[PDB]
């Protein structure tokens, strides 16, 4: 019961460095000339390139073990493509004025830059990141 | 004497040695027919009357049975052979020596044993096959291999003596050594190199492989843990199910070269509450170093969860990589074809400044270097000009060579390799010598028949061109081989040399004890130390920590410790204190405050005497940083909202406190100031790690964390005191007589030949030199 | 114009010489000339090897069944070395060889091949490979003066 | 019929090469190593040596006699000395050969598996017969002698499987293959400059489609299709090594249904 | 001594192939490889056990007893 | 002479039953089943057949030491599903699916000339 | 020369060869059927045992620590606290 | 050399410094030489320390020579143990070296080890000048049956009439 | 003295046979009684 | 007797490296080639970077191909033969010019994510069996416990363990002495 975080982004570099599965993407925010993400992206599972325009929705809802099936036919709260888990070991930079936070999905790490955020995201772990298009 | 030389070596046996991925590190695997040997005596007891009842019955042949029933008398009846050897009534008070089971303790032993590590108590397990077998990363403590290496095993025969064994030598107890305040046992080998591939943000798995992983790791609580990619593929990361294997509490945190809290190349490593949440797992974080997971598991959690990490960890890698697999062959020693130019280029570009400075000798231009011979000093050029070249040789083909090369994959996991290595693998070989010079004229003025009078060239005198890839030439063998004699000649010395320091060292400090006074004296009784290491502790508890107070500018030192709340500018904010504004201008706490500062300039100046050299980081107990860690982890301190500390909490908590970081107590007045002495080092740690304006403004600490934060040191540092009893000096001795037996190999006298001249106080040094200033 | 997977190699500057070598390769002597390619090892290595070629198992005569000496190896199929040398033909290597050429790999495996340890074929030792007899020889008399 | 299916490519007395489609990789596999571990078979496994002037050793030779194929088509009919209740062996559970060798003529007097001799009663099955496959009828080449010498032998055929002893094998090798274009990604090429250019294309690539430039990597292909082929080794027909392991397998899951049956 | 009788890899019947290939030499004049794979040695595996053996039987047999 | 006879590979010894079925404490609806006699052939097999059943939360095996032959199976299934049940299923399952593929083998080997 | 109970300066705590040799003699003597004195909650083992009464200040021993000139204090089992 | 400094910021900076390195060796006179940091001069030669600075100096010189032979390979030993070691050899005023000076002794008892064949003659001079046996070593104890003072035996165990 | 090696030692040793290559080189071995 | 290769014996290829056998897999188990060849022996890639070992490499190069064309390999120093022409050779006979071939595990079926340098190569089984060595002394009614192994336990602070292994069969004598002098003049 919840969602987080919401806005389209502009892919301006889509770095693969010596990976293989794995690229840094570092797109700007549509609208708010403040708003950044640099993110680590599967592109064997989603590929990304250049001027792009993604969806970034956070969230954290829709830790007891997982299932497989069933909730496939059920609680599809995936309207979107990509969708990975990761924890917050955000460091709210407090830079300047504006509030960055970071999160780790199994490693592939992600950061955002903004400041309206500070009764958006949360300072723990949970939270799914989705993108669509 | 005959018997004082240990000869009559009753109960123990020996054998070829194995590793062995499935044995956990406290183990050894004793084959049966070595079980069926050794036997221990054990009471007949209600306890154990129906378990010994039963071995009885097994006899002498099957393995959980017995060999001899002694009864009150002191009587032997010899179960191989009597007439009621399946008719016997156990009863209490008796005795049966039965074979040893799962389970007991025994020692294990590796010679030449010349460390404690060398010595340490295994827990039986009986296996099959001849042959002991062992966990891969008790290894080293060992010194073994298996290339047929034997090993001792010794069974304790009492019921004090087995207490002493696993409660003072078991290998879990042993995993942090005293001989240089950090782990002797780590993660090494295919479980290194299985690590580093699997910890890599590349690393995917799936689902049907991630619930075999799972199940490996016998600590689990079948709890699946969410994927790390739930979109189209429900996809685990690697760092994901080696987690598993961390236990809870875990935290630990490292940077290297360009390692960020966003580290592009995966650099560095950040754990948190069991979950590795960045970097690439390898030999900093996993192998015996010093902050490494290893040596924060043992102290955090303690010994035996230690020594079960190992375990699971192996299990896991090593499953992860026996479905991934890992070779190597001639295809990753070849360099790219470009790459093969630039060395050949890069070796004619080193000839042909050796041949200049031949044509200058030769037409007498080079000007000796004082105090140096014409030639010593053309000698000296040539050889820097060859290595330079052999070095800058093998540096581009390090820079070639791919991440799928397996040699590079193993030099970069930390398991067997290095440059050098590489370098005359692929690259040029080098230049040979023997007795610290090139290839010296034995025929009359040239090294081989083959070549002219007075020839000085490179490949004249030594220098091997070719990569052990390309071959060497006859002439480039021999030299090599010149070369390769010296080392067999003198690696036989320094085996002989060394193996007699070190009984003499022993024998000169095996009486030097720690008394109950924490004085460190000898069997007459005379004062070697008034103190232990000059402060009480025990190395094992001992841990390398940066002194802050002594580096950088003063005026980050004063923006770091400096609080004037008589200053709007030089105040805590009043949003990392609670009672933030009420504290501006309050002259009675301001009071506190420069005591406090004060105190802190001294440290500054008192630090900076003892190390004029500036250097902050040096080992002391009671890890500090990570007791903090611990906390703001602990009570979730949210880094947003401002403490309820008050200054006089901190101020006067850190200086309660520090009256009780005892390590004598004698009530006196010299012993006090002993006292104070030898907790004036680690006492400037704590006040520069406990100023008011970094508990409140860096680490944020509440006023429960906080009083968490200072028992825990009181606790710690209590816990880090050296036992009376302590044999310092077979501990000093061995300490360093071992490493002393690891030496093989600018103009002076070093290694073991220096070493002996030293601790023979000779008054002919080999090279007398001076320093002046 | 030169082989770039040659070693590199001098330069024939002389107009002196007064021999030749027959062949380079006979610097070496009965032990090391078994060793292939030795030119390619680092130098200490080609000693070890020299040093065990002694301690393997081959077919030290072809009239062992005859002799009656104190102890005795003999490997049940030996076969001559598929990589050899030029010298190993006046030595008889290949008439009366030692050890066998075993399909070999390089691999991380189960993990039970470490420091040093390895991980044979079960099914290969089942089918003959790297068998071996040995025989041991007691000896004993009668009296002396008395 | 819906479910695995077998397409065979060549076939022959020795080798069966097919394709298994539609199948869980781990069946494909466990299918493998049934056949190269439990299928039953008839070697011997006992000689009891009354003259040996050769100039080999007992054991020697009693090792490769174990090594000679014997006819195994009826080895179900046969039963394990184990099982059998008589006391050792008997016509029930063990088939015995004989084998007497003398030196006669001055040239080297061969000995092959030919001159085995059965002494038992095969009861009607075909069983135990030393397997011949050259073009000389002659069978392994088990001992020589030179004139004078003698070999008189007796051994006692038994039911078996390589699990024991990879005697009783009666598979020689088993190719098997899958995803002969790297597109399931389960590998991971080692090269110098080009991936494609530096591995050689194997035989099966035919028998499938390149993957196209530009397609993204299909993360939900599994693997089915494996291309296997079966050589005999002679104590059973090629067809029945195959056919057996299903069989095998077959029985061991039903062991295991009887087992939480009756627990 | 003498012929294996099968190839230690595999398993493949190698015992019945000695004296073929020793023909396929002489009386043939055929060369190694192409004798080898004649008589169905395909794989490495089972070319190296004759390829390789030593028939020292040969010279065992000319002792007298 | 400490090496086992290689029967001890596939015969169960005194004592010991194919089966030995235990209840699993960390999670419900878990069993964990020890084969003795066993080794990958059949682990992998009704470890991968187990997991094409939904009703299935959990299935892995795994031989803890080579020396000895056995394997332990872990499954956890749906609250009401007994993992016994899940696993006479996989079983029949793989049964089936064999005497398919046996059928279909026997039948392409008659079209075969040679 | 005996130290009153009173200005002991020695550890209050106790040596881990204190703690290796009291649960060595103490389950020496479990090994031998001398009476026990808390509940077994399962235990077979002596040593095993040894360590519970430990953990419950139940071992009526005392240490005799002597100094290296001769004097000694005398700390029971029940007042050395135990942390190692 | 190069050589880490505070600099009047505050920091340390690096301030290279010519220095002077010799083939032979005479402390007590170069140390006098005008234009030199007598202060500072040094040598290997922890002998001539000693005679021209005294035994602290020599024991301080003592330590950095050992653990100069432990740093030449990298390796790393904690201070400790190189310290009993050098404080050993310096407790009587002299430097005492280690390797083996007695032919009889270094510290034991005359039940120890019997060392030559003729112990007794190490017996009958510990019965000529009353030599006193402390009785701490093993074989000493070893010999009377007894466990040694050490570690686990370095304390006594009673029982305790305390206990309710 | 050809059964101990007793000359003036070690001389004379009984003759390896545990390979052939190791019995020709026991027969061209050189030993050196006793600057570099 | 005959001798078996078992788990301990020692093998060694030419190039100055022996090995114990650690554990015998069965054909099954063992990780296989796409044509069903499979390694009578692996041995481990962390012991070739430090021996700087590269003639084994291609005395194993050169053993395929020799194999794969009934051709005598030449492994003679100091002649002209190349990893690169070896490579050629090779190639010209299907596989991959440097040795590597793809495998498959053994328990699954599944390829290995590696692809592992496969080919023959000479090894000598050595004397000095692990049946030889297995010794175990124990009389109730090396090896050996000297100075180091009693310095070791000195070190722990075993003293007990000490006691209990460094005492002789002798008889514990009970004997009286005077307080005054220390001898054992005491009349009882
Ligand atoms: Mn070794
Ligand atoms: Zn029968
Ligand atoms: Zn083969
Ligand atoms: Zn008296």
């Amino acid at each position: 019961s919840n969602t987080l975080f919401d806005d389209i982004f502009q892919v301006s570099e889509v770095d693969p460095g010596r990976y293989n599965k794995v690229c840094r993407i570092e797109a700007a925010s549509t609208t708010q000339d403040q708003c950044k993400l640099t993110l680590d992206i599967n592109v064997e599972l989603f590929p990304v390139a250049a001027q792009d325009s993604l969806t970034v929705t956070i969230a954290s809802s829709l830790t007891r073990s997982w299932r497989p099936p069933q909730a496939g036919d059920r609680s599809l709260a995936d309207d979107y493509d990509y969708v990975m888990y990761g924890t917050a070991y955000k460091f709210e930079e407090v830079s300047k004025d504006l509030i960055a936070v970071y999160y780790s999905f199994g490693g592939l790490l992600m950061r955002l830059e903004g400041n309206y955020r500070n009764l958006n995201n949360l300072k723990q772990e949970n939270a799914y990141l989705l993108i669509r298009r | 004497r005959g018997n004082l030389m240990g000869k009559r070596v009753d109960f123990s046996a020996r054998t070829v040695i194995s590793g062995d991925p499935n044995l956990e590190l406290d183990q050894v695997g004793v084959p049966k027919s070595i079980a069926k040997t050794l036997t221990y005596p054990e009471v007949v007891t209600p306890y154990n009357i129906d378990r010994l009842t039963q071995l009885v019955r097994n006899g002498p042949n099957e393995h959980p049975g017995a060999k001899y029933v002694i009864r009150d008398s002191g009587d032997r009846i010899d179960l191989r052979y009597s007439k009621r050897a399946g008719d016997i009534q156990l009863q209490y008070g008796w005795k049966v020596e039965r074979h040893i089971m799962d389970n007991d303790p025994v020692l294990f032993n590796r010679q030449p044993s010349l460390h404690k590590m060398s010595m340490m108590a295994h827990r039986v397990k009986v296996i099959p096959y001849s042959t002991f077998r062992l966990n891969l990363s008790v290894t080293s403590p060992y010194n073994a291999d298996f290339d047929g290496d034997e090993m001792n095993l010794h069974v304790p025969q009492s019921e004090e003596t087995r207490a002493e064994l696993s409660q003072l030598c078991a290998v879990p107890l042993q995993i942090v050594s005293p001989q240089s305040n950090k782990p002797c046992m780590g993660i090494v080998q295919d479980t290194l190199c299985g690590i580093r591939k699997l910890t890599l943000r590349d690393t995917f798995i799936e689902l049907d492989q991630v619930l075999n992983m799972l199940y490996w790791v016998p600590d689990w609580d079948g709890v699946i843990p969410t994927p790390a990619i739930i979109k189209p593929k429900p996809l685990w990361s690697g760092k994901q199910i080696l987690s598993v294997a961390i236990p809870n509490g875990i935290h630990l945190q490292r940077f290297d070269e360009g390692t960020t809290l966003l580290s592009p190349k995966d650099n560095g490593m950040l754990i948190i509450d069991g979950q590795i949440i960045f970097g690439v797992v390898e030999k900093k974080t996993v192998g015996s170093s010093n902050g490494g997971l290893i040596h924060v598991v043992t102290r955090e959690k303690g010994p035996q969860v230690c020594a079960k990490l190992f375990g699971n960890i192996q299990k896991v890698v090593n499953f992860w990589l026996l479905h991934n697999g890992f070779s190597t062959g001639i295809g990753d020693t070849i360099a790219d074809g470009p790459t093969m130019r630039e060395i050949t280029e890069t070796i004619a570009e080193a000839k042909k400044k050796v041949l200049d400075v031949t044509k200058e000798a030769q037409a007498n231009l080079l000007t000796a270097k004082h105090g140096m011979t014409l030639r010593e000093s053309f000698e000296d050029n040539v050889v820097r000009f060859l290595n330079e070249a052999r070095d800058k040789a093998g540096r581009l083909a390090e820079v070639n060579l791919k991440d799928l090369n397996n040699v590079k994959q193993m030099v970069m996991a930390g398991s067997k390799g290095s440059f050098i290595n590489i370098a005359q693998m692929s690259a040029c070989v080098g230049q040979q010598s023997v007795e610290g010079k090139r290839i010296a004229f034995g025929f009359v003025d040239r090294t081989l028949p083959h070549f002219s009078k007075d020839d000085y060239s490179p490949e004249s005198k030594g220098f091997v061109e070719n990569s052990y890839l390309r071959g060497l030439t006859p002439q480039e063998f021999f030299f090599h081989a010149m070369g390769g004699r010296e080392g067999l000649i003198d690696t036989a010395v320094k085996t002989a040399e060394t193996g007699y320091i070190q009984r003499r060292l022993v024998k000169a400090l095996e009486d030097i004890m720690v008394h109950y006074d924490n004085t460190t004296r000898n069997s007459l009784g005379n004062v070697i130390q008034f103190i232990y290491g000059e402060d009480g502790m025990d190395a094992a508890h001992i841990e390398k920590q940066s002194l802050d107070t002594i580096g950088g500018s003063d005026a980050a030192f004063e923006k770091r410790y400096r609080v004037d709340l008589l200053n709007t500018d030089h105040t805590l904010d009043p949003s990392l204190l609670e009672s933030g504004s009420e504290i501006l201008g309050d002259l009675k706490l301001q009071v506190l405050l420069d005591e406090e500062y004060k105190q802190l300039v001294k440290d500054r100046k008192f630090l900076r005497e003892v190390f004029v050299d500036g250097e902050a980081n040096w080992p002391l107990p009671v890890n500090i940083r990570r007791i903090i860690q611990n906390a703001q982890q602990t009570f979730h301190i949210d880094h947003t909202k401002p403490s309820d500390l008050t200054i006089k909490d901190i101020v006067l908590g850190v200086k309660d406190l520090q009256e009780n970081l005892l390590v004598l107590r004698g009530k006196n007045e010299i012993i006090q100031n002993a006292q104070r002495d030898a907790v004036t080092l680690f006492c400037c740690l704590l006040r520069s790690r406990l100023a008011t304006r970094r508990v409140l403004q860096e680490y944020r600490l509440t006023k429960q964390a906080f009083d968490w934060v200072l028992s825990n040191i009181e606790a710690q540092f209590l816990r880090s005191v050296v036992h009376p009893g302590e044999m310092v000096g077979v501990l000093a001795a061995q300490s360093i007589g071992e490493p002393a037996t690891q030496m093989t190999l600018k103009k002076v006298t070093s290694g073991v030949p220096r070493l002996k001249e030293i601790l023979n106080v000779a008054k002919n040094m080999k090279t007398p030199s001076l320093t002046v200033y | 114009d030169v082989d770039p997977a040659k070693r590199i190699r001098v330069s024939h500057h002389a107009t002196t010489f007064t021999h030749c070598e027959i062949h380079p390769s006979m610097i070496l002597g009965v032990a090391a000339s078994i060793i292939p390619f030795p030119d390619h090892n680092q130098s200490p290595r080609n000693t070890y090897q020299s040093a065990m070629g002694k301690q393997a198992m081959g077919v030290f005569l072809t009239n062992y069944n005859v002799r009656m000496d104190t102890m005795a190896n003999i490997l049940y199929y030996p076969q001559k070395p598929l990589g050899t040398t030029r010298a190993m033909e006046y030595l008889k290597f290949r008439e009366l060889p030692a050890g066998q050429n075993a399909i070999v790999a390089i691999a991380c495996y189960s993990g039970y091949n470490q420091e040093d340890s390895m991980i044979m074929n079960q099914s290969s030792i089942d089918r003959g490979l790297f068998r071996s007899l040995f025989f041991r020889s007691y000896m004993d008399q009668e009296k002396k003066y008395g | 019929e819906e479910g695995p299916q077998v397409k065979i490519r060549e076939a022959s007395k020795d080798n069966v090469d097919f394709i298994l489609s539609n199948v869980d990789l781990a069946m494909a596999n466990s299918l493998r190593r049934v056949m190269i571990a439990e299928i039953p078979t008839l070697a011997i496994d006992s000689v009891e040596v009354e003259t040996n002037t050769t100039v080999l050793a007992d054991e020697f030779i009693a090792h490769r006699l174990g090594l000679i194929p014997l006819q195994s088509m009826d080895i179900e009919q046969l039963e394990y000395s184990r099982d059998c209740f008589c006391e050792d062996h008997c016509d029930k559970c063990s088939v015995v050969l004989t084998l007497q060798a003398f030196g006669e003529s001055e040239s080297t007097t061969n000995v092959y598996s030919k001159d085995l001799v059965i002494v038992s009663n095969l009861m009607g099955r075909n069983i135990g017969h030393p397997i011949i496959q050259d073009k000389e009828g002659n069978g392994v080449l088990i001992c020589k002698l030179r004139k004078g010498q003698e070999l008189k032998l007796t051994c006692v055929a038994k039911k078996g499987i390589a699990k024991e002893h990879a005697k009783w094998g009666p598979a020689a090798a088993i190719e098997f293959e899958y995803d002969p274009w790297n597109k399931l990604k389960h590998t991971d090429y080692w090269y110098e400059q080009d991936s494609a250019k530096e591995w050689p294309q194997s035989k099966n690539c035919e028998y499938e489609d390149p993957p196209n430039e530009g397609d993204p990597f299909d993360y939900k292909a599994q693997a089915d299709t494996f291309y296997m082929n079966v050589e005999s080794v002679g104590s059973i027909p090629v067809d029945q090594v195959v056919v057996r392991g299903i069989d095998t397998l077959q029985k061991k899951v039903a062991s295991i249904l009887l087992a939480l049956t009756q627990m | 001594m003498i012929v294996p009788v099968r190839c230690f890899s595999c398993g493949k019947v190698v015992g019945d192939k000695w004296e073929s290939y020793l023909n396929l030499l002489q009386e043939d004049e055929l060369d190694e490889g192409t004798a080898l794979s004649r008589l169905g040695l395909k794989r490495y595996c089972c070319r190296r056990m004759i390829l390789t053996h030593v028939d020292l039987i040969e010279k065992f047999l000319r002792y007298n007893p | 002479m400490n090496a086992p006879d290689r029967f001890e590979l596939f015969l169960l010894g005194e004592g010991e039953s194919k089966l030995k079925i235990d209840p699993d404490t960390k999670a419900p609806n878990a069993v964990v089943i020890t084969f003795e006699k066993e080794d990958h052939t059949l682990g992998n097999l009704i470890r991968a057949e187990l997991l094409n059943d939904r009703k299935v939360l959990f299935a892995a095996y795994k031989v803890e030491h080579p020396f000895f032959a056995r394997f332990k199976l872990r499954i956890q299934t749906t609250e009401g599903y007994d993992p016994k049940d899940a696993l006479k299923n996989a079983c029949n399952s793989i049964i089936n699916k064999l005497g398919a593929l046996k059928t279909n083998f026997e039948t392409e080997w008659n079209l075969q000339t040679l | 020369k005996a130290i009153p109970k009173d200005q002991r300066a020695t550890t209050p705590y106790m040596t881990k060869y204190e703690r290796a040799r009291i649960l060595g003699t103490r389950a020496l003597q479990i090994s031998m059927n001398a009476p026990v004195f808390v509940d077994l909650e399962g235990e077979t083992d002596p040593l095993r045992i040894a360590m519970k009464e430990l953990a419950e200040k139940k071992i009526p021993l005392v240490i005799r620590r002597y100094l290296p000139d001769g004097s000694f204090e005398d700390w029971s089992v029940e007042e050395l606290i135990v942390d190692l | 050399y190069d050589r880490k400094v505070p600099s009047p910021t505050g920091e340390y900076v690096k301030e290279p410094e010519w220095v002077l390195e010799t083939d032979g060796v005479n402390l007590s006179e170069v140390m006098t030489v005008p234009g030199i940091d007598p202060t500072r001069i040094y040598t290997n030669s922890f002998i001539d320390i000693m005679e021209v600075l005294g035994i602290e100096a020599g024991r301080a010189a003592l330590y950095k020579e050992v653990y100069n032979v432990i740093a030449s390979d990298g390796s790393y030993v904690n201070y400790r143990h190189m310290a009993l070691l050098v404080d050993v050899m310096t407790t009587q005023g002299g430097l005492t070296s280690v390797t083996r000076h007695g032919f009889n002794r270094s510290n034991t008892g005359a039940l120890m080890r019997c060392s030559f064949e003729e112990t007794v003659e190490i017996l009958f001079e510990a019965g000529a000048s009353a030599e006193l046996d402390d009785c701490r070593g093993v074989s000493e104890n070893v010999i009377l049956g007894q466990m040694a003072p050490i570690g686990t035996g370095a304390f006594d165990v009673m029982i305790d009439e305390e206990s309710l | 003295a050809l059964a101990t090696g007793n000359w003036g030692a070690g001389v004379s040793q009984v003759l390896n046979r545990y390979t052939y290559s190791s019995t020709l080189s026991h027969l061209r071995r050189t030993n050196t009684p006793i600057a570099k | 007797t005959t001798k078996i290769p078992q788990i301990g014996d020692k093998f060694a290829s030419r190039h100055g490296q022996k090995g114990t056998i650690g554990i015998t897999y069965r054909r099954e188990d063992m990780p296989f080639t796409a044509e069903g060849i499979v390694p009578d022996l692996i041995i481990n890639p962390h012991a070739i970077p430090s021996r700087m070992t590269v003639a084994h490499l291609i005395e194993c190069l050169l053993s395929k191909v020799a194999a794969l064309s009934g051709n005598e390999g030449d492994a003679s120093p100091f002649t002209d033969i190349t990893v690169e022409g070896i490579s050629k050779l090779l190639r010209e006979h299907g596989y991959q010019s440097r040795g590597f071939e793809v495998m498959y595990n053994g328990h699954t079926g599944k390829k290995l994510m590696a692809q592992i340098f496969f080919g023959p190569t000479y090894y000598q089984r050595l004397r000095h069996m692990v049946d030889d060595k297995i010794h175990a002394r124990a009389r109730g009614p090396g090896l050996r416990f000297g100075e180091m192994e009693r310095d070791c336990m000195i070190a722990h602070g075993a003293a007990s363990f000490l006691k209990e292994r460094l005492m002789e069969a002798s008889d514990a004598f009970r004997v009286h002495i005077c307080g005054i002098c220390g001898l054992m003049t005491v009349i009882a």
